[PDB]
């Protein structure tokens, strides 16, 4: 006859050194560190980091290594690793006219205040795959400008100058915080954009370029991207007074979006925002695409696309859980297999009979 | 017959390894005068895969592939397709390929070359199997 | 055996598509492809530079009778790869002489409202540009109107002046002498003086 | 005991406390989905969390923790689960049913009937039962407090009318209390029963849904169903080939290419149990 | 020549679902209606000699035209300019996200108009001979009532004064006054402009009023046809027996 | 008064010079080399090789490096050298079967023959960041058990045995090749898996996450996941006969869905069916699973959530497309936005008037 | 000379052929998006692919080859594209449009006007001017083969009774040869009359969609209006800063954040050759 054995455990610890020694390779070559991820990898690192929900560059870089380059993996890591995490305080609200800038550039006007800084960017590059970092290379030297940082104001500030656009204005509303609570819906724009900095690149994308293509369209313009470090400050309660704790870099992206024209002020162009940790821009841009079209109740606008549906785009964004759910299918469902099987089996004999 | 062994010895080449093969090549001192008809070229191999791994074709993406042709002084031509970039390693398949279906070298480079190149990717495969099968989950044992 | 092409495919495949793109852009322009020294014998060295410049595997190419011959067959198979059709309807290129029927002419892929441009194109071998019944062309491509007398067959010309086949349904018509090429496509208004 | 480095079952203090706050509510509103600030947990969602949550948030030095996923207790996910629980708790595991103090499930409740002082946590995908007819969170709350159930009782109709069955093999919709539709977790159709009037206390733990509901001991469970269509367990020709029980949940096991097959307990314990006694 | 010639028409979902070797000839200036049993295919017919669905069997001419032997495009071009289509559903014939000067200003459009102060007249216009305010002209039609709606759908067809228009039920839903005030306007259209009217109801006072021949329909088979006076007062068929017997 | 200078080219250049210092980092770290991205980023590698559309793990790697780790870039990158490369030959169709494994397990039963294979994967680790990993480690050494292969029928040939599924049968339709034609909607299925395999990894995953939360559930289970290395083989016209050209390493994934019960024969299990190159499997998952969505026309199944919307899954589905119409937001619009302009100012002033 | 180690304009011979056949057919139907088989480019999609592959099919090496953005050479995309052809081909280059014989555009048509022999080619976002109304291709298609542009003329009439003015402002559509409803690209309603009898050749490559269309010389191009609302170009109170004309389309260049700003022609070629005649 046959007896059951164990066979779990040893299977589960062989898997696990299996993919070890995957995620190692060859022993010859010599181990990734994770300052080289850090540095080389940098926009790995800056999705991670956004996702992930930690602004630590050499910890997503870690996440990184471990997960062997699975952005995914890494983004949790990061994640599970930010629940261990006590939370020492809250910053001061983000001040981003103090960025100091690595790139800031408009697209609705020619030149403006400050000019268009193109910085460390892959824009207007030729995408033809470079065989010389096959080996080891020189980097460039880099030419040398003068050195003051030119008066740089929100683009979106000289549009609510002319009347254009409205100012952003604070009404002292507490933000909600969906890492505490779970997500109500209809959900505040506080909880959209926290979840959108979250979600998944590649989905807020897709979303965003059917809303170019139609599909619920807001008219955008990316009135400004800036990217640049930005302080962060604390009150603490030792000493009650703004204590500036350091610097993080972040690329903020602030889009112009279709004019409407309200009953009783005159018409104005509405607005998107994105804001992430790191270079990587397209993530806030798909952020501003997907918040604006999420406004739509706000502005009493007729659906025309799922990117506007709030809750098909926020209860799927997050890859932690898409991921999560989408992978548990590998664990054994033979119980509930058998369920499914002992009716079909049913029901194939009664057709049949 | 011959055109199992040519397929054979050719598939025993695209699998090997090209530094192991050019080790053994030149070991061999193999002195073989040959025209290159078809300079190595790099491009891409089309992947047909099907539904369901059996049903209706669709398309899988693309792999690289290099392909090399060589001519001996007697008219013999040896051909190689091996997926990767390797233009050296698809020259040096091409001519024992255009060897092997010489009198003179087949018995000899059959021996000599192909048996324990396919033998020590035999033993490579079944390290790894080895490696792997620990991950097998044990669940009965008939006693 | 075969015929010979171009001497310089690619500079030569692009001379003669931006001349037969300037004779399609303004109809009833007579544009001459020099890149050609002779012709695939029956077919003229305008016909042989447009099917160069445009024929390959995924243009069925049919030849009328008159101008289907062994050599001609192979040497289009060598250069252009393009598959050899017995049947008008089954051409994205169709080459024809004089002698085309009515038959032939309707039987030619006009396209869908849907895929206007799944239809055939017919590069057609005139006697001569000139010596025909007078022509008058207006529309897409022509300023106020255009003069040409090409030496055409019945039906072609019933097709230009008549157009069975509502827009953007048609065939586009090439006629090639010698070297010197002329294009009507289905755009354009064809009356006859 | 815990030297891990991580505090006692891994969770901090505060999502302990949430946690039991939200337990304490779901008991006092049996069937009904309460949401709670899950946390991200180091095994991925869909893999658990939830359950691990309600463990860690209820579990203690004393308890003697079983785990089975499929009704197996070495089961790869079963296995994580129990070690990392051994690691950052050090609590007593055990496989017999009747030993345990604490129970976590994933799709099977033990064949073993559970006693006074048992807690056993489900694991639970979605826990909105309402969630396939109405995708939509926005109205299933509604249709929850509104107690408007006409939904799941049109489609067990149309269900009937198209098959002559009911399509719903496992996690099966019980009415709960009365008042409560609630999901009792993917669980066969099998073990649904041993739910109604049972002596230990049932936890539902979706962490990726952020939900958890509990069934009291002694509360009313009733499976969703037509007189002329009673609920019927699912039912097999053949006994377990090693124990030879004919009223255990049984797993098909495949043996070949040439489609031998056996059918074995899921339940292992149990199986252990009724072999030993012969 | 007839201006429109069913021959043989037939359309069946199922047996007894649908019509079957329906025919008959509709001239200029003439109306034919048509009544039955509810689900009896009057519907189904009506789509079918609308262009709107491809027959099984028969043929329909319009103008020595076969009717479905044309282009799409023709058939488009037929529905877009000339002819009238009123739905039994009214949103089914209206733009919801289009307001209502919209909705019969596209008609217009379509028809070479390009002036906007003109049309916007025209529709004002319109609304009010269907007895809709002019100032509800910008209104959505989901924001109006299901009678408002369908004398929208009614406004549009008849803006471009069409020479065929197909209605089914187009006077449900109304009131007798403008009812009355809508069948006088149809009079008015026919008797003036020649307009030719293909229209399905079950009040057969509305027929009798306006319809100049009736057609009976039952199981999918025309069973009676002729004058609609001698239909109503001189019915042959049991079942057009009992329907006028029916009358409140 | 203003003259205009030129600027674009040497701001184009600092910008690239800029980008590429950025890549390179900080120069006392060793540059990274191609090999080391491949061998111990290897997911990564395996998500742009599938997206970009070449099996070379160097190419894609490489990529990676020049990329700075942008995912979306290295696989345009890909792409784009795609472009630049002849066509050789076409494959012989794959035969899964002849898969060497690596990793070989099944959802629906506990045991199946040959086994459950968990292989090199990270299921059932203890997301915990590994911090040992910031200084170099020794890798693990190998368990090994018998170095046979067990026979590893595929489960969908064991339940379609059983009359459970039906067989994929081959009717040698020619398939079609989007790369070659653009796509016309509705796609046959050939094109739909040939689109979904070059489809963003998040956007699917999202759409499958949504199915399996009712948004046109398909009731998925992992009928088997195979992954290993799978032979190539081409007819070359210079012999005439089928020549072993290589092998590669790839992940085939089967989706038992949903039961059907067709009028005319006995009710069956419907099935999706996911193909990528290397051993990330949740992008062969939600291939499967939006395959499954995309077969609503087929079944005749109404639609109830936008993953079986096929034109919008699919038009919105390659990040090359995506990411390159979001970014291009960043072009100077100025002339469009001088007209958006021009026309609010005029309505600003007829409405205050 | 090319000395890239590419081919001749980068484009493989049959890539090329095949855009040369969808070449033809779009002169041939002129407004009627042609499918084609477009290749992915060392340019991301969006930022011009359908442009730089009609130049490299058309293009020789006798070419003089204008690239312009926005209206300027010097814009950065246009530099990329151009200094790519240059590397490429080796074509000769030129900021004048006179001197020129292909351009290639963003959103600008020159001021200098067109003569015979020049080719424009137009990069184009959205090739369907109906996808805002109806997103789908499905749909449009259809729209577009039974010429039903309804949907366009409603669109119109409710752009005007909502805002009393038509909203679009650029890419607006056109009709084409009497038939066919087009998007010229996203050139600003001021540069439409230019393509109206021109006596150059206009082609327009929307690569990431897919489809190329083209104008031949001399054909009608007529905007979509009414006559009581006639179409109206963009007008500015003041002329360049630069120049002083009076006729151009003009950007608007902010100076300070005290809201001083500059109106100077978008067509630097044109502002050059109007400061340089005074
Ligand atoms: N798609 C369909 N499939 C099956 N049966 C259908 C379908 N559409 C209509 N039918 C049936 O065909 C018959 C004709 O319906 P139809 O709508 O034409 O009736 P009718 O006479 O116009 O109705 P009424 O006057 O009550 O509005 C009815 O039995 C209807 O149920
Ligand atoms: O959300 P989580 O993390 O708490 O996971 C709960 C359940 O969701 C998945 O689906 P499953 O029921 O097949 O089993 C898995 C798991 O036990
Ligand atoms: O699809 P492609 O690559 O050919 O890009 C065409 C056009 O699409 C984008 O939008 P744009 O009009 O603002 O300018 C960009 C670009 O020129
Ligand atoms: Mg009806
Ligand atoms: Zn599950
Ligand atoms: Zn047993
Ligand atoms: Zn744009
Ligand atoms: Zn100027």
């Amino acid at each position: 006859m046959y007896v059951a054995v164990k066979g779990g455990e040893k299977a589960i610890d062989a898997a696990h050194a299996l993919q070890e020694s995957r995620r190692r390779g060859d022993t010859d070559l010599p181990e990734l560190s994770v300052a080289q991820i850090e540095q080389q990898l940098n926009l790995a690192v800056d999705r991670v980091m956004t996702e992930g929900g930690i602004a630590d560059r050499e910890l997503a870089a870690l996440a990184l290594k471990q997960a062997s380059g699975d952005n995914v993996e890494a983004i949790f890591l990061l994640r599970a690793y930010r629940t261990t995490l006590a939370k020492l305080a809250v910053s001061e609200p983000l001040d981003t006219t103090g960025m100091r800038l690595e790139r800031r550039i408009s697209a609705v006007y020619k030149d403006i205040p400050g000019g268009q800084l193109l910085g460390p960017t892959y824009d207007y590059t030729h995408r033809l795959l470079d065989f010389t970092l096959l080996a080891n290379g020189e980097a460039p030297t880099l030419t040398t400008a003068d050195s003051e940082q030119q008066p740089s104001p929100h683009v979106f500030s000289l549009l609510a100058r002319q009347g254009l656009a409205k100012f952003e204005e604070d009404s002292g509303a507490q933000p909600d915080d969906i890492t505490r609570t779970p997500p109500v819906y209809p959900c505040s724009r506080s909880s959209r954009l926290q979840q959108l900095m979250r979600g998944d690149e590649g989905y807020l994308l897709a979303l965003a370029y059917s809303t170019q293509r139609g599909y619920g369209r807001n008219h955008p313009f990316a009135g400004e991207i800036r990217s640049g470090y930005i302080d962060v400050s604390i009150v603490p309660e030792e000493l009650g007074f703004a204590v500036n704790v350091g610097e993080l870099l972040m690329t903020e992206c602030e889009m112009v979006n279709g004019f409407i024209d309200p009953p009783d002020e005159p018409p104005h162009f509405t607005r998107g925002y994105g804001l992430v940790f790191g270079m990587s821009e397209r993530k806030a841009m798909a952020m501003a695409l997907v918040d604006r079209a999420l406004q739509a109740p706000e502005y009493g606008e007729h659906a025309t696309g799922p990117a506007q549906d709030e809750e098909f785009v926020l209860a799927h964004a997050d890859n932690v859980e898409a991921a999560g759910f989408v992978s548990h299918l590998k664990l054994p469902h033979y119980v509930d297999f058998q369920a499914e099987l002992e009716l079909l089996k049913r029901l194939q004999q009664e057709k049949n009979h | 017959a011959d055109t199992a062994t040519r397929q054979h010895w050719m598939s025993v080449l695209a699998h090997s390894q090209p530094a192991e093969l050019a080790a053994r090549l030149n070991a061999l001192n193999i002195t073989a005068d040959y025209e290159v008809i078809r300079a190595a070229e790099t491009g891409l191999v089309q992947i047909q895969a099907r539904m369901g791994g059996t049903g209706e074709r669709f398309f899988a993406g693309d792999a690289t592939l290099t392909r090399a042709a060589v001519r001996l002084t007697d008219g013999t031509l040896g051909y190689s397709w091996v997926l990767g970039r390797d233009k050296q390693h698809a020259e040096r398949c091409a001519l024992i390929d255009a060897l092997m279906q010489q009198s003179r070298h087949f018995q000899n480079l059959s021996e000599t070359l192909i048996a324990p190149l396919d033998a020590d990717r035999m033993a490579r495969i079944a390290a790894r199997q080895a490696e792997v099968n620990a991950s097998r989950v044990d669940f009965f044992t008939m006693v | 055996t075969l015929e010979t092409a171009f001497m310089l495919p690619v500079q030569d495949a692009q001379h003669s598509f931006r001349r037969l793109l300037k004779a399609m852009s303004e109809p009833g322009v007579i544009v001459a492809l020099h890149q050609l020294k002779r012709g695939w014998q029956p077919l003229n060295i305008a016909t042989t530079s447009v099917l160069l410049t445009l024929a390959d595997n995924d243009t069925p190419v049919w030849l009328s009778t008159p101008l289907n011959n062994d050599i001609v067959n192979q040497s289009l198979r060598f250069h252009t790869n393009a598959p050899l059709v017995s049947q008008p309807e089954q051409a994205t290129f169709a080459v024809t002489d004089e002698a085309i029927s009515s038959e032939q002419l309707n039987a030619l892929s006009t396209g869908t409202a849907v895929a206007p441009e799944a239809g055939a194109t017919l590069i057609l071998q005139v006697a001569s540009l000139s010596g025909g019944r007078m022509l008058r062309l207006t529309g897409a491509g022509i300023a106020e109107e255009r003069m040409i007398a090409p030496q055409l067959p019945e039906c072609i010309l019933h097709e230009l002046t008549e157009r069975p086949h509502p827009f953007p349904l048609g065939i586009d018509l090439i006629l090639t002498c010698g070297e010197r090429l002329l294009a009507i496509p289905r755009t354009t208004h064809v009356e006859v003086c | 005991a815990n030297l891990s480095g991580y505090n006692f079952a891994y969770l901090d203090e505060q999502t302990k406390r949430m946690i039991r706050r939200a337990i304490l509510k779901a008991v006092a509103i049996p069937g009904y989905q309460v949401p709670f600030g899950g946390r991200e947990m180091p095994m991925p969602y869909g893999w658990g969390t939830g359950g691990i949550q309600l463990t860690a948030s209820v579990i203690g030095e004393s308890d003697v923790l079983k785990v089975i996923d499929q009704g197996a207790d070495d089961t790869t996910n079963a296995v994580s689960i129990r070690n990392f629980f051994k690691r950052v708790t050090g609590v007593n595991t055990t496989e017999r049913t009747d030993d345990a103090t604490l129970i976590q499930t994933r799709h099977r409740i033990p064949e073993t009937p559970l006693t006074e002082d048992q807690i056993i946590i489900f694991q639970v995908p979605i826990p909105e039962p309402l969630r396939f007819i109405e995708p939509r969170e926005t109205e299933t709350r509604t249709m929850h407090a509104l107690e408007e159930y006409g939904v799941m009782q049109v489609k067990l109709y149309e269900d009937i009318a198209r098959f002559g069955h009911i399509a719903t093999t496992y996690a099966y919709p019980v009415k709960v209390n009365g008042r409560y539709v609630m999901d009792p977790s993917p669980i066969p159709k099998f073990d649904n029963p041993k739910m109604d009037m049972m002596p230990a206390l049932q936890l539902f733990g979706a962490g990726r849904e952020k939900r958890i509901y509990a069934v009291p001991p002694f509360t009313r469970v009733e499976s969703l169903d037509f007189d002329d269509h009673p609920f019927t367990v699912q039912q097999w020709d053949e006994p377990c080939a090693i124990c030879g029980s004919t009223h255990s949940y049984l797993d098909e096991v495949v043996l070949d290419d040439a489609g031998n097959r056996m059918f074995v307990c899921s339940d292992t314990d149990y199986c252990r149990q009724q072999s030993e006694a012969k | 020549q007839p201006l429109l010639s069913v021959n043989n028409l037939t359309h069946l979902y199922a047996p007894g679902k649908g019509f079957s070797d329906v025919s008959f000839d509709l001239w200029p200036g003439e109306v034919l209606g048509i009544v039955g049993e509810s689900g009896s295919g009057k519907t189904t017919l009506l789509k079918s000699i609308s262009a709107r669905l491809t027959p099984q069997q028969g043929e329909i001419h319009y103008e020595n035209r076969s009717l479905y032997a044309m282009s799409e495009a023709d058939r488009r071009r037929l529905l877009r300019t000339e002819w009238g289509v009123v739905h039994q559903h009214p949103l089914d014939g209206l733009r919801r996200q289009v307001s209502a000067g919209g909705n019969i200003g596209e008609r217009l459009m379509a028809t070479g108009a390009r002036h906007y102060g003109d049309i916007r007249a025209t529709a004002q216009k319109w609304l009010e001979e269907v007895e809709i305010p002019a100032n509800r002209i910008d209104d959505l039609p989901t924001t109006f009532s299901g009678g408002m709606q369908q004398r929208l759908q009614i406004a549009r067809n008849l803006v471009t004064h069409p020479k065929l228009v197909f209605m089914d039920e187009p006077t449900g839903g109304l009131d007798v006054s403008v009812q009355a005030r809508l069948l006088d306007l149809l009079r008015g259209l026919v008797v003036e402009l020649n307009l030719a009217v293909v229209i399905v109801t079950h009040d057969l006072g509305v027929a009798r009023l306006l319809a100049d021949r009736l057609l009976v329909m039952k199981q999918g088979q025309v069973v009676e046809s002729g004058l609609t006076d001698r239909v109503l007062d001189d019915p042959h068929h049991p079942y057009t027996q009992l329907l006028v017997s029916s009358v409140l």
